[PDB]
């Protein structure tokens, strides 16, 4: 049935499968149409999902499952598509560096434009008129 | 005072005042991006909000 | 933290982060299966909810 995974950075992925596989803490899941409302956690795993055309590779990092029998969702804080629990701690690893960059550029740029303003009012102050 | 000094500050407060219009143009694009990304967050915010309030 | 009002009002807010003394219940009000027990989800679940306040505010 309809199912969403969702992350606090915004939605990754959105589409109507009648199966999905998930392995929560507890043992392992296995959800259909029609499913009654249930709720459990999930450890660093595949989203393994099959009635979509073709078997679906979805990956998820701290999830958290609720399931409705017409809905069906996912929470994470990451999530990416290649399954491979290595490539997510890549991705996440190298995000630190663009993440370093992006501030250091943000400071660096109101620092100039703040240096312009000082200098600009120290003009203006000297010609004191 | 001398009109030379007048001039001066008068061309001082031009280039301050360019430079306060340039940076308020910079920090209106950036409360709009501001703004989207704060909007991208309300999906999983309201999700979660519900699960923990019927589950609690 | 400062609260967006508007481009020329923002609030300074204080929030009370946690214990969760009250909670809005929302308009649904349904009841789950839990396949853990139900302590054993909360311990997992709260938490994730104080981040995201955190992100939020």
């Amino acid at each position: 049935i309809h199912v969403s995974v969702v992350t606090p950075d915004g939605p990754v992925y959105e589409d109507d499968v009648e199966m999905v596989s998930v392995k929560a803490k507890s043992g392992e899941l296995g959800i259909l149409p029609g499913h009654i409302p249930l709720v459990a956690p999930l450890e660093i795993s595949a989203a393994r999902l099959k009635k979509g055309g073709k078997t679906q590779y979805i990956a998820v990092s701290g999830g958290f499952l609720e399931v409705r029998p017409d809905k069906v969702t996912i929470l994470a804080q990451a999530a990416e598509r290649a399954e491979d629990i290595d490539v997510l701690r890549a991705k996440a690893a190298k995000e630190r560096a663009e993440r370093r960059l992006q501030s250091q550029q943000d400071d660096i740029d109101f620092k100039r434009a703040e240096l312009a303003l000082k200098r600009a009012m120290n003009r203006l102050s000297v010609a004191e008129m | 005072a001398s009109l030379r000094d007048i001039k001066t500050r008068i061309n001082a407060t031009k280039k301050t005042s360019q430079i306060t219009k340039a940076m308020e143009m910079v920090s209106t694009s950036k409360l709009n991006r501001a703004e989207q990304n704060a909007k991208s967050f309300v999906p999983y915010m309201e999700k979660i909000q519900e699960v923990v309030a019927n589950v609690a | 933290y400062n609260h967006y009002v508007s481009a020329i009002q923002q609030e300074v807010t204080e929030r009370k982060l946690l214990p969760l003394t009250d909670l809005a219940e929302n308009k649904q009000r349904t009841v789950y299966e839990f396949e853990p027990s139900q302590e054993e989800i909360l311990d997992v679940l709260l938490p994730q909810y104080a981040e995201s306040l955190i992100y939020g505010a």
